[PDB]
């Protein structure tokens, strides 16, 4: 009986963009949410279909831990039923979600003087995004009737851009670092678990 | 598909590549001016070349979607902004001599030193000690020296510059199918519809030139005034009947009077209100000034300072350990950084400045999330006008007598509020025909209606007639006393100032409307006012993504501007000064000259 | 005893031997103005000779009465005009070469004619046919004829003569201790004292230059408004920011701007508020019109015309083929005899008149119970006002409706209104910068500060930079255009037109407040009123027997000329006119012309 | 006993100057003041301390008719405690007058083209008339405190002046012609009495 590796998750290092967002499978363990919950680290902490002092009571047969990175303005995306460049085309959340969505500020790990750079997000697409697609193409978007057939311009652009993270940020720009769990709430044996 | 819809995708890409180059640039030059150094110059003119060819590039590129076929009015707005600039119409050749005609202008006025007739030694340069003359002296022959020295030394280096330069203007303007350089600098004004009713580039001339024939009385009856306290200190150069001399008038052009109080003050007994002593005496440091500002836009219901602002602006001189540019600035960098580069001083001047800066920043907050190139005021006016409505409220003395800076045995009998509405003609009514027939010669020169053979001699002749100000010497066409002003020289448009006044009273009439303010117009103060907040927040959030006039008229209740709520403002003031005339001349001679 | 009471005596023996030597003066003048001939010219130079002598022998004998002793205000009014006047100032030769020009001006005004290019045998006097085209017409090229022929063909004539009669009323001036000609003019309003604070003569220029400002935005507005309304009848000789063309304006000089109304009228759909037409459809004729005017006198209070008024008076032009002076005087003849010489013609602006008239008539009734020396308005522009302070409640359309004239129903709102004010704005407004600008002219032609050579230049220069209205001919110097209006070619005085207008509607709100009008001051109509009458009459007793101040005081309870009671009257038309304007240039550009675009 | 002789009196051709003013003594005689009363040709008829149909009811001892010229302005000064130059320097009358004032517009016989000065009045006196007193002398009146003896000349005056009249004349400077009958009670039988 060895606990769940939420420690990966939550304390790495650096996190993915959100076009190319990391997802953790989480199967076979035991974890205490209390931790999480009593975390008060967290500038965001909503659950959706459960009840957060509750799932310690709860066995799920998967857990899926998405991490990532936007801007502040950009965490309330991280909900059902929601659109913008983040929900569209970049993560998206069913309609009948159960999981929750955690999120704190970033500021002092992913800004740096002179800007970061480092984490990118998608800008176009030819339709919006289905819940948990994950699409990483680099493609050029092709918004007129005249074919790209690479570079830019003539109404051809590239789909991804890159987000600039300073301290000097308003805190609606400033980095994210979001993290959602999804119980995959179905059926088959329930292997991760709560203790108390 | 829709060509409508391709311009979105096109303005989504240009907002989003805009945003970070805007924010680097804005920063780069942030630090210079927080910072003045050779190496921080490098990084600022960088970073603005990149934002340069970006804005040339992306403007260019606007020009491949036709206005007619987008419906929506942002998008169109947008669209229209990129449209009409930064694409070029001169040749390589000619943008570079019209660069360096700037920027020699530029260092030509920076740069000006005037020497003492018979000292050649000791000479002046216009940022301290010619400031000082025509700000101070009384000798008539001291001022006399210092402005004809000003024009002689810089504006006659400035004339084949100037001369150049409207013309590579004119040719720019008219490259993007403006009639000239002056009509160009009207679109700012200009409003496309609701049925062909919009706001038209002549419309502006017309409106400034209703508004400078109905603020005659005031001002002719101001000037009257002025002239005769001037013929105290001036005895034999002041006709009875004739146009003020220029070089009297208390700065090197004229451009306010306001440095002619102690020469026209009414009530000379009565003690002005400066809060200075009182300020220092409570310990007062420049923290405390921001933060009452502060407190004043949120006890009308605004939103308080950023944590951002509080950690990155520049309050006070920089604990004089760098070099910096004093001179009050309030920075909208982009991405919610927001930012006050001043030196205050624990002054009642530098006090009513915060106030001013951060209504500057409390309209950048509120339009903040409108697209990039939509952040800004309704129309050049009103931003400046915003700032200076604050200043209007928070100077009254009930504000500084609740505040705890002037004493509750202050007394505000008629003549404290006359020499106050005295103190306020000379800086704000003085510079309206002022400002009028600067623009106004500016416009006509533009257009060709003014000849080279010519531009001095209409340039007095509309002094006298206009303002009322006739020059102490001749000047031939070898002069070009126009650009021997900053605004003029450094390519700066300078009618916003006259907007700005006039949208000024209009808004504060409004707001003191709304706050339920019984009694004289200028001894308003909207302090906790919140529906005075809301109506203002109204107004800001907007930016300039809807036509002025409808924007304008959602405050005031009226769409076209009005100096009503000005010579309102100022009726007390009027009434008295007709009674102090009655045994004087209101109105001059344009043929009367010192030298003739 | 008392220098005082001798002084009395020699004043009451002054008025009994002055009655009949001025009466047969008035008398043989009449009679010349009634039927012009030579020898009725004769009668008049030696009854005037007689006056004049008296009048040096009685002026020379009240010097012995010292002004010093004289305790009462009156008594020493009648011994200041009587001791600084004598006759004894010009050479005997300079004042015939003087009375010879002024004759020579007169008689060129008033026989001047211009013939039409293609017809010479064909010509028009001003005084009926120019008057005509100048006041109807909407050619342009035909009012450029009569504007530039009328200049030319009487005004180049005019010149130097004019130039003369300058330098020589300039001597005569100077010679009664006055700065000048025009400073001699301004006389006329100075007071003496009270505390050593009295109207001044340089006051006047100061009081007239203030209000001159002051009534800057309306007059530029209606400006604005006229300018933009001519363009429709004459397309392109109008510019949206040039002075308006001098020739357009609706009478020979743009004197007045009411014939423009046709042009201008903001709701020419409603009825029509120049009631020229109505009146000639029912009937008036010139007995009408003065039975109509006394009426109204009667109704507040005041006389009826006096039965010798009626007898003897010219109330319209003789078909026996005597030639007279159409142009409308009042007379105070003396001896109780008031009459009044006009030709009148069935038009409102002649029914206008005969109200102006009449008031003329009623001041000099009521204060003819002071001495002889004092019977004279308070000011000339008081004995201007009276009169047109009356035809204001008059013009009303509520006044208009009650006599015939406007059809009972009509219905009078907002549009009818503003067709009222702009008709009143085109007579009233159009003329105070007018009036304004040529007394200024010539006041400044008097103190020298225009010399010769550039008199026709400087005069235009003021009429486009004051007036707005600029030459459509280019005029040099041996034009003399100030002297084709009549009254500087007769040598009057012009300035009483314009303080007139300040005066006028200041008695008007005092007396609309005394009749307790309920509501805006340009629906006053004080018909029926007598406290009103009573009120006005109180004014007009004193005559010139007090500092027309102090009289001006007990009337609208101000020592001051006033223009905020012109302005209210106007407020009205002015902020619709502000709405008007909205999109049109206002104000105007003094370098452009019609010969030089 | 035979009728008054009025008529000499009213219809008289030539009226005097007020300043020596013409008495008529009515005595021993009968009238009939209807005639004056039904004239209809008089601008004013004021009787006082009698009525002018009951004095044909009323017996006097004597009548006296006064006659003489004025203005119209200056009619209204021929009654008791007036004051002006005509009642103080020329005619006055008492304050216990009893009698008739009658005046008429003579302007169609005493006014001519050109002006009529046959008539002359009093303008300066040393002090005011008694009732009833004429004074026709001609003597330089004395406003100085220099002797004047000898004649005309500054601050001495000829006191009697002449009227103008013409026929544009205003009415209250039109002449007029006055008759004053005054009726005395005297304490002798009466001799003039109505019908
Ligand atoms: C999920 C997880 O391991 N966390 C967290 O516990 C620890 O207190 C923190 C500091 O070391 O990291
Ligand atoms: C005067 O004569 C007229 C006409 O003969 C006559 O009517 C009138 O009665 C006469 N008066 C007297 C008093 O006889």
């Amino acid at each position: 009986t060895n606990l769940c590796p939420f420690g990966e998750v939550f304390n790495a290092t650096t996190f993915a963009s959100v076009y190319a967002w990391n997802r953790k499978r989480i199967s076979n363990c035991v974890a205490d949410y209390s931790v999480l919950y009593q975390s008060t680290s967290f500038s965001t902490f909503k659950c959706y279909g459960v009840s957060p002092t509750k799932l310690n009571d709860l066995c799920f047969t998967n857990v899926y831990a998405d991490s990532f990175v936007i801007t502040g303005d950009e965490v309330r995306q991280i909900a059902p039923g929601q659109t913008g460049k983040i929900a569209d085309y970049n993560y998206k959340l069913p309609d009948d979600f159960t999981g929750c969505v955690i999120a704190w500020n970033s500021k002092h790990i992913d800004a740096k003087e002179g800007g970061n750079f480092n984490y990118l997000y998608r800008l176009f697409r030819k339709a919006n995004l289905k819940p948990f697609e994950r699409d990483i193409s680099t493609e050029i978007y092709q918004a007129g009737s005249k074919p790209c057939n690479g570079q830019t311009g003539l109404n051809c652009y590239y789909p991804l851009y890159r987000y600039g993270f300073y301290p000097t940020d308003g805190v609606g720009h400033q980095p994210y670092r979001v993290v959602v769990l999804s119980f995959e709430l179905l059926n088959a044996p329930a292997t991760v678990c709560g203790h108390h | 598909s829709t060509t409508e819809d391709r311009a979105k995708i096109f303005l989504d890409n240009f907002n989003h590549e805009a945003e970070d180059l805007s924010y680097q640039s804005s920063l780069a030059s942030w630090e210079y001016n927080t910072n003045i150094s050779d190496e921080n110059v490098q990084k600022m003119d960088e970073a603005g070349a990149k934002w340069s060819a970006f804005y040339e590039e992306q403007s260019k590129l606007a020009k491949n979607y036709p206005l007619e076929e987008i419906q929506t009015v942002p998008v169109k707005l947008q669209l229209q902004i990129l449209q009409q600039s930064g694409s070029p119409v001169l040749s390589e050749d000619k943008s570079k001599r019209l660069n360096s005609i700037l920027n020699a202008m530029s260092t030509i006025y920076s740069t000006g030193k005037v020497c003492k007739p018979n000292n050649p030694q000791e000479c002046f340069l216009l940022e301290p000690g010619l400031d000082n003359i025509m700000g101070t002296s009384k000798d008539y022959n001291e001022r006399l020296w210092a402005w004809e020295g000003w024009r002689a030394e810089v504006g006659k280096q400035l004339r084949p510059l100037y001369e150049e330069y409207v013309a590579l203007k004119n040719e720019m303007a008219r490259g993007y199918h403006y009639e000239d350089y002056g009509d160009y600098w009207r679109r700012d004004y200009e409003t496309e519809e609701s049925s062909g009713s919009g706001y038209s580039r002549d419309q502006l001339m017309k409106d400034v030139d209703r508004i400078f024939t109905e603020i005659k009385p005031l001002y002719e009856h101001l000037h009257a005034y002025v002239r005769t306290k001037l013929m105290d200190t001036y005895p034999f150069h002041i006709s009875p009947t004739g146009c003020l001399p220029a070089h009297l008038l208390g700065d090197m052009w004229g451009r306010f009077w306001t440095n002619l109080y102690p020469l026209t003050v009414p009530f000379g007994q009565k003690p002005n209100i400066d809060v200075t002593d009182a300020m220092v005496n409570q310990g007062w440091d420049a923290n405390r000034i921001f933060k009452e500002a502060e407190k004043f836009f949120v006890s009308v219901g605004l939103p308080n300072m950023t944590e951002g602002f509080w950690n990155n602006s520049m309050l006070t001189e920089p604990g004089d350990g760098r070099k910096v540019v004093c001179h009050p600035t309030a920075w909208d960098l982009g991405k919610g950084d927001f930012r006050i580069k001043m030196c205050t001083k624990v002054t009642m001047e530098d006090f009513l400045t915060a106030h001013h800066e951060m209504g500057h920043i409390q309209y950048d907050m509120a339009y903040a999330t409108q697209p990039y190139l939509l952040r800004n005021g309704a129309n050049e006016g009103f931003h400046e006008a915003v700032g200076e409505v604050m200043s209007l409220s928070v100077a009254t003395p009930k504000h500084l007598k609740t505040m705890g800076l002037l004493s509750p045995d202050f007394l505000e009998d008629n003549e404290t509020e006359i020499n106050f509405l005295l103190k306020q003609a000379l800086n704000i009514v003085g510079t309206l025909p002022f400002t009028y027939m600067l623009e106004k010669w500016r416009w006509m020169v533009f257009r060709g209606e003014i000849p080279k053979e010519e531009w001095m001699k209409k340039w007095w002749e509309m002094k006298r007639d206009l303002v009322g100000v006739v020059e102490p010497v001749p000047h031939d066409e070898t002069y070009c006393d126009p650009a021997s002003l900053f605004h003029v020289a450094n390519d700066y448009s300078f009618i916003r100032y006259y907007t700005r006044t006039i949208f000024e009273f209009q808004f504060h009439e409004a707001l003191c409307r709304i706050a339920q303010h019984d009694g004289p117009l200028h001894k308003c103060d909207i302090s906790n006012s919140t529906d005075a907040g809301k109506k203002l927040h109204q107004m800001l959030s907007v930016g300039k993504s809807q036509p002025w006039t409808v924007t304008l008229k959602d405050i005031v209740d009226s769409r076209n501007m009005d100096v009503g709520p000005l010579l309102r403002y100022f009726e007390p003031l009027y009434t008295w000064l007709q009674e102090q005339n009655r045994k004087s001349y209101v109105g001059w001679n344009t043929d009367w000259s010192p030298y003739s």
